[PDB]
């Protein structure tokens, strides 16, 4: 429903 | 008696107006109302609190509930309550502390009528429903509130300035809504104890207000997926117990504060996807680091030997950036780093030994830089690891025994570098291991008949080094296998007559070795080749009549010992260039 309040986990 | 009679009566007359397939409410249905399941009562045998969290309930917003006269909290959170909320429903509700509605299937406008209706409330979140229309300006009413959380509605318009009146406000989440482009409004500078402000996703515009200075008791701000421009403030640096900060995905720009190393307090920063320029702030004393991400930035300069003072840090990632110089030698020794990309920037000198001291580390990422020397032996034993990716660098030497059968290990690119040696029979033990990625290097030897027990390997990418001896018969049985790469090789022999094993692969590819006889009947039977390259190679005899039933986009049998004729599908001129430089073929 929401994505959390946090760091984002995009990475190569 | 009489308490414990009037609100047994208004709870199953709610519960009539739902619908409860997980029966969830069965005890509802011999005992006191106060030991039913989600009901508390206070010691006068008052119903106090309703809460049905995750009860699969369905039906309308069941406002009987609000005839309980000492109903101070009401959580309806993750059911599949629909409709929408009229004013008329919250009519009773004027003793409420607590209401949650999240997570449920609400549609329609917030009522303009709440506050009204709820004079007492401390905590309001109605997350996660399909709500629409503004948020009413009369919310700036609430004379009480502490958290507001309207996140991940379809809300429009603007965050009502109004907003700024709820002086007791500790939380404001507001973010994932289809707000207009708009400015954060000025007022909620007002909100002076604010600990928590999520306004992601938001589509605000603008610098972030000067007035959000007097917000100095933040723990959490979110600003992420907007479009922000200016400075990151200052003043960030002086908020005391900040512990989150985050500003992925807007249009900031100018340089880090360099205050910034004695935020004492902070956890997590990401500013990731900005505009930033300058280097990474120096003398860092983040201790209670946790996580850092400036990827996509334009950042340059070192990083700072000061970050090995977080001996927390577990996440670093700083890629897409223009850093320079060496990292420091002890970075990851007296940290449990985790995730580590590092990935195009412009580093240089050797990886650190320790980087896997602690033995947390799981991704490892540093494409595109100008790392030189050996890798260590310490990373070797790091069995923690999943991901490893050192491609296009100056590495040199040999790779550790070890380092090839890690057990975890699902990704192993080590392409576009000078490393020798041969592939140990140690590579066995790497039984999760999907991709190999070796092209571009100096290895030689042969390829290990172990390799074949990897029931996992989709790719084996080993071009342009110098590996030499047959092709394991082993690597037949490997059904999942998608791309086989081991052209420009020195490699002798023949190929498996066998290859029905082979269900999975797309791409064959063997060009400019040293391999022999005739091409296999049964390559022509597999059924998703797309690419097929055996030439520059002593491929004799006639061409298998059954590569006619591929669709290839690559066809290459040129400079062979091939003899016979074509086959008639690839007989017109266009096919040609695919079988030049063979001595006894010719077209009919
Ligand atoms: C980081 O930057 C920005 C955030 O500031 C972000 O750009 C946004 O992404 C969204 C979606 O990812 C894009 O919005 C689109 O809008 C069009 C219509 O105009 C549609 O293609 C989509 O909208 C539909 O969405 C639903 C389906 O999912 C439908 O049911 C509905 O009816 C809609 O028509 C789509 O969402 C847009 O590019 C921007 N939007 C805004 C407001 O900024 C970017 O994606 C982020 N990138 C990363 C890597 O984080
Ligand atoms: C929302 O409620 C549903 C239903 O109660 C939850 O789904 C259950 O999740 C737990 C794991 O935490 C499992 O034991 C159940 O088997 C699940 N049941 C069903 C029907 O899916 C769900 O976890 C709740 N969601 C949140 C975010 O709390
Ligand atoms: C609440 O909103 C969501 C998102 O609009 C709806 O769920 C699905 O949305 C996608 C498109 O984003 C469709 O492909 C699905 O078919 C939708 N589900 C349906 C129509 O049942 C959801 O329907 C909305 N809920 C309500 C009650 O209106
Ligand atoms: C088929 O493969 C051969 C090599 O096995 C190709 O010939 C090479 O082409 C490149 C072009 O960049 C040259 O640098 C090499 O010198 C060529 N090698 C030889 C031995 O001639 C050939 O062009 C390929 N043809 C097709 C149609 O794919
Ligand atoms: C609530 O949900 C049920 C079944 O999921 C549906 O039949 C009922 O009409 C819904 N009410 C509204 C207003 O959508
Ligand atoms: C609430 O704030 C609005 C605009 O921010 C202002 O006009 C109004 O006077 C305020 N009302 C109260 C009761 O503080
Ligand atoms: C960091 O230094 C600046 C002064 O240059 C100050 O405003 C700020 O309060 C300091 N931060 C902390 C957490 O002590």
């Amino acid at each position: 429903l929401v994505p959390p309040s946090g760091p984002s986990m995009r990475h190569n | 008696m009489g308490s414990l009679n009037q609100d047994a009566t208004i709870l199953r007359q709610a519960k009539l107006g739902l619908s409860d397939p997980a029966q969830s409410l069965s005890s509802w249905s011999d005992v006191t109302p106060c030991k039913w399941l989600g009901v508390s009562c206070d010691a006068t045998s008052n119903v106090v609190s309703v809460d049905l969290s995750s009860f699969m309930l369905v039906g309308p917003f069941p406002s009987i509930l609000c005839h309980l006269p000492s109903l101070h909290s009401l959580s309806l959170y993750n059911n599949s309550i629909n409709g929408s909320l009229s004013a008329d429903d919250f009519d009773t509700c004027h003793n409420l502390i607590s209401l949650d509605l999240s997570e449920n299937l609400l549609v329609g406008s917030i009522p303009k009528s709440l506050p009204f209706n709820l004079p007492n409330l401390k905590f309001l979140e109605i997350s996660g429903n399909n709500l629409s229309d503004t948020i009413p300006s009369s919310f700036g009413e609430f004379r009480k509130l502490e958290s507001l959380n309207l996140a991940g509605n379809f809300l429009s318009g603007t965050i009502p300035a109004s907003l700024g009146n709820v002086t007791t406000l500790k939380e404001l989440k507001l973010a994932y809504n289809l707000f207009s482009p708009s400015q954060i409004p000025s007022q909620l500078g007002n909100l002076t104890e604010l600990q928590v402000l999520w306004l992601a996703g938001c589509n605000l515009v603008g610098p972030i207000p000067p007035s959000l200075s007097r917000l100095t008791s933040l723990v959490n701000l979110d600003l992420t997926f907007n479009q922000l421009t200016g400075s990151i403030p200052s003043w960030i640096t002086q908020l005391k117990t900040v512990e989150q900060i985050e500003l992925f995905n807007n249009s900031f720009s100018g340089e880090l504060p360099e205050s910034m190393g004695n935020m004492t307090t902070l956890k997590r920063f990401d500013a990731s996807m900005n505009k930033l320029t300058g280097k990474i702030p120096d003398n860092l004393n983040l201790l209670n680091l946790e996580s850092l991400n400036l990827f996509e930035n334009m950042l340059e300069g070192p990083l700072p030997e000061s970050i090995t003072r977080s001996k927390t840090l577990s996440e670093l990632k700083l890629f897409n950036n223009r850093l320079t110089g060496v990292l420091p030698s002890q970075l990851g020794a007296n940290s449990p780093l985790q995730y580590v990309d590092l990935s195009y920037n412009r580093f240089s000198g050797e990886i650190p030994a320790n980087v896997c001291g602690e033995g947390k580390l799981e991704y490892l990422i540093l494409i595109d830089n100008s790392f030189s020397g050996e890798i260590s032996n310490n990373l070797g034993k790091c069995k923690s690891l999943t991901r490893v990716r050192l491609s296009n660098n100056k590495l040199s030497g040999q790779i550790p025994h070890g380092f090839w059968g890690l057990p975890r290990l699902s990704l192993l690119e080590l392409s576009d570098n000078s490393f020798t040696g041969s592939i140990p029979k140690t590579i066995i033990g790497a039984k999760n291991l999907s991709n190999l990625r070796i092209s571009k290097n100096r290895f030689s030897g042969s390829i290990p008949n172990e390799i074949g027990s990897l029931n996992g390997i989709i790719e084996i990418s080993g071009a342009e080094n110098d590996f030499s001896g047959e092709i394991p018969e082993s690597l037949v049985k490997l059904k999942q296998l998608s791309r086989l790469d081991l052209s420009k090789n020195q490699l002798s022999g023949e190929i498996p007559r066998e290859l029905r094993g082979w269900k999975n692969l797309n791409e064959l590819n063997l060009a400019n070795n040293h391999l022999s006889g005739e091409i296999p009947k049964e390559v022509g039977i597999l059924p998703v080749l797309n690419y097929l390259d055996l030439s520059s190679n002593q491929f004799s005899g006639e061409i298998p009549l059954e590569l006619q039933n591929l669709k290839l986009n690559v066809l290459n049998l040129s400079y062979n010992h091939l003899s016979g004729k074509i086959p008639p599908l690839y007989a017109n001129k266009i096919y040609a260039h695919d079988f030049i430089g063979n001595p006894g073929l010719c077209v009919d």
